[PDB]
């Protein structure tokens, strides 16, 4: 009845849910490309039924207050650390980056409530998304945001969240879906782990978000994590309206070496790396001829420190996308590190996916206790390795 | 992405 963490423990699980639906069997290998299942010609037109006391409520996030609520939800109840030390903290204007990107729909803000005191409970969303999948373009949604109160976990509520927004999908004809979580599901597309490079290792140690290493004092390992205090490549940048073409340009060209991908349009790109203070930041680099060559980029989600006293909260940033073409991706992270350690930041956290190994060891990131696991919905392929993994979510 | 990690 509990979640699992490694592919063999999962191996040993039972999934009453997950068999219902049309995914690959944890145990098969998947020799094949294609639908799990034919799409449905005739949806069920009524919300599926909630426990006794509870009902649906679509939330319109242009509200303030309610806003605030699904703040407050997931602020309380949202992803821990494996340790429950650390909780996400993703802040309302970030929530509305994540939540109304192009094509966002009301329906799949989907959220459950008491019925006598109107508090929310529990959420799921989806967001449209064209996705590319090794030879296959098609569009899908992203789930995010699936989150119970913790008062009201273990009673199956997940599930009708899961079929309930998977209802609202099908109504607007899309039958796809792709999803990250931290626990073994059936069944991984691609499986990537996250690293984390200490920017204000001091705090991160008196947090225990991180150790010292064996033999290491703290002089020396402010030493080892001290960065420059500016940035060394030239006619690096902030992302301005008019690179909105080019960053679009770069960006698909960069993406088609890998196998899962977003194929976004002109205007999901200015949606997703226009800079917005606190949750998104993108540098270009422009040459000495004008033209912008490189990006970086990279988002704003702090954690909540829980039962500490005097620190309350920790600053990280999450590697988005980094494309290279004339600026060696080595000199790109580095300057991505710089940034982050100038606007505040307590750790720069990335992924093992696209080319992000050949820069973590070098620059010093060091290895998490947490895997991202990649899974699709309805579409048998076979799996990848997480260097062929091309898509970060929120 | 639903995955808080921190360092092992
Ligand atoms: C075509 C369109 C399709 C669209 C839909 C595509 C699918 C989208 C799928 C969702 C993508 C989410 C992507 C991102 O949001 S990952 C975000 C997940 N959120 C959190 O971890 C927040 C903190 N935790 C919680 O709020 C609750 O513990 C959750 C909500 C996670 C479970 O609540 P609770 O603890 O009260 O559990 P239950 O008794 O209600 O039900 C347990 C059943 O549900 C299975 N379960 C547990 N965790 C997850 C999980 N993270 N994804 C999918 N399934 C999960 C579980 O193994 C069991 O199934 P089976 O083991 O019996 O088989």
């Amino acid at each position: 009845q509990g979640p699992a963490k490694t592919m063999e423990e999962a191996s040993k699980r039972s999934y009453q849910f997950w068999d219902t639906q049309p995914v690959p069997k944890l145990g098969e290998v998947v020799n094949t490309h294609g639908p799990v299942e034919p799409d449905k010609d005739n949806i069920r037109q009524e919300p599926y039924t909630l426990p006794q006391g509870f009902t649906w409520d679509a939330l319109d996030l242009g509200d303030r207050g309610v806003l605030k609520e699904l703040y407050t939800l997931l602020n309380e109840n949202y992803v821990e650390d494996d340790d429950n030390m650390f909780r996400f903290d993703y802040s309302p204007e970030f929530l509305l980056w994540a939540l109304r990107p192009p094509g966002w729909l009301p329906q799949w803000h989907c959220g459950v409530r008491v019925v006598s005191s109107r508090k929310l409970v529990g959420f799921i969303s989806a967001i449209p998304a064209n996705i590319h999948i090794y030879d296959t373009e098609k569009k899908m949604v992203e789930i995010n945001f699936l989150c119970v109160h913790k008062k009201l976990r273990s009673k199956r509520v997940a599930p009708v969240l899961i079929r309930e927004i998977t209802r609202r999908v099908h109504l607007e004809g899309i039958f796809q879906a792709v999803y990250t979580a931290g626990v073994v599901l059936p069944k991984p597309v691609g499986t990537c782990r996250y690293w984390h490079r200490s920017l204000n290792p001091r705090k991160l140690i008196e947090v225990k978000f991180s150790h010292l290493s064996r033999n290491m004092t703290m002089q020396r390992t402010m030493k080892l994590y001290r960065l420059p205090e500016t940035p060394k490549t030239a006619g690096l940048r902030p992302m301005e309206t008019k690179d909105i073409p080019v960053v679009h340009q770069l960006l698909t060209r960069y993406l088609k070496q890998f196998h899962l991908t977003p194929v976004m349009s002109q205007e999901e790109v200015e949606h997703w790396f226009y800079p917005q203070e606190n949750i998104i930041d993108t540098f270009v680099v422009e040459n000495a001829n004008g033209e912008v060559t490189d990006f970086l980029s990279f988002y704003t989600l702090p954690s909540t420190i829980m039962n500490h006293p005097t620190h309350k909260s920790l600053k990280a940033a999450y590697s988005f996308y980094n494309v290279h073409t004339q600026t060696p991706l080595l000199d790109l992270m580095s300057d991505a590190l710089v940034l982050a350690k100038m606007k505040g930041f307590d750790v720069f956290n990335a992924l093992d996916l696209m080319e992000n190994k050949t820069f973590l060891e070098k620059l010093k990131f060091g290895i998490g206790d947490g895997n991202l696991q990649y899974y699709l919905y309805n579409w048998k392929c076979p799996s990848m390795g997480a260097e062929k993994v091309g898509l970060v979510l929120q | 992405g639903a995955s808080f990690s921190k360092p092992r």
